[PDB]
């Protein structure tokens, strides 16, 4: 869940 | 530190900080500046732009000049987020990376993760992004509408 | 038993945590439970949706 | 076996049945989603 | 381009020819007559003066001819002179939007966003504007007299 839990949140940070 | 910038920056960085700046003497407040970074072709993260007025606003009162807005935008174009990377991030809501986002997981992700929007901004997104139509997250034509600036 | 087997094989693509392939949303308890009723009322029922859905 | 998070009843559907705190409206709203 | 001048503006004009025809070949200067621009039926920015004074001067020996003076005050009615479109224009700094922003904020405005003003046409702006008398630009009466020549 590393990549669509947490890499999620910083791809919204930056989308 | 307002000499980070370009002068092709700093013209129209005077323009639309000016949107706000009163009568020439180079000076709004922060909302009003988080409004101005948006539209000077660039796009700030709220985490970074509050890092930068964190620096150049060395108390945080609120208040900042023009070359104090010049001091902001420097930084801002250390962190300016390209044309891909948003094109690949996309691709991480879509959980199964089908290829687009689906209906209602988009306005799930951008309302609790990241600088989180709204439901009224999720539909907004959807009417920028979601361009397949209600539920299908086409973020290559996003890509093509917000890189022209 | 092949409907059986093919629930079986997809209930590992829920039950544990190896990207792409599966994510791990449930919980051992639960996928218990789910197999349990699942196993007590369906199949049991089979001939029923057989004689309904098929031709 | 793929997973099948979101593949028939989207997020939308799912908060309009849990809106339908009765049985006869959320046979009625599943009705209208399933078609 | 010479021809989008009503008819009446082209005798009146003949005589405004006369009236700065200082060189008396056929050819009157320009800057001079940027004033001239700005009052039958006109309504430019300075940049749409200077733009009128300089690139449509074909002849280009600092002084227009006649033909030439016809051309410049009908590129100006091709803008968009529309006069609700100036009333919403307001209403983002009129946040009230009850036709009135006051004179500093007004000042604010036009020195510094779009075609940004020299503050001799600022006074004059907010005198012009506050029609009423009271430090507070009332935009309102302000569109109802620049509709007026």
């Amino acid at each position: 869940v590393d990549s669509f839990r947490k890499f999620e949140n910083d791809a919204a940070v930056m989308i | 530190m307002a000499d980070q910038l370009t002068e092709e920056q700093i013209a129209e960085f005077k323009e639309a900080f000016s949107l706000f700046d009163k009568d020439g003497d180079g000076t709004i407040t922060t909302k009003e500046l988080g409004t101005v970074m948006r539209s000077l072709g660039q796009n700030p993260t709220e985490a970074e732009l509050q890092d930068m007025i964190n620096e150049v606003d060395a108390d945080g009162n609120g208040t900042i000049d023009f070359p104090e807005f010049l001091t902001m935008m420097a930084r801002k174009m250390k962190d300016t987020d390209s044309e891909e990377e948003i094109r690949e991030a996309f691709r991480v809501f879509d959980k199964d990376g089908n290829g687009y986002i689906s209906a209602a997981e988009l306005r799930h992700v951008m309302t609790n993760l990241g600088e989180k929007l709204t439901d009224e901004e999720v539909d907004e997104m959807i009417r920028e992004a979601d361009i397949d139509g209600d539920g299908q997250v086409n973020y290559e034509e996003f890509v093509q509408m917000m890189t022209a600036k | 038993e092949e409907c059986y087997r093919y629930f079986t094989s997809v209930l590992f693509c829920h039950g544990i945590r190896r990207p792409p392939f599966s994510i791990d949303l449930f919980k051992e308890e639960q996928l218990l439970a789910l197999a349990d009723y699942v196993v007590n009322t369906y199949f049991r029922h089979f001939k029923l949706y057989k004689y309904v859905f098929t031709p | 076996p793929r997973i099948c998070m979101w593949k028939y009843l989207d997020i939308h559907s799912m908060h309009r049945l849990e809106k339908a705190a009765t049985v006869e409206k959320m046979r009625e709203v599943l009705a209208e989603l399933l078609e």
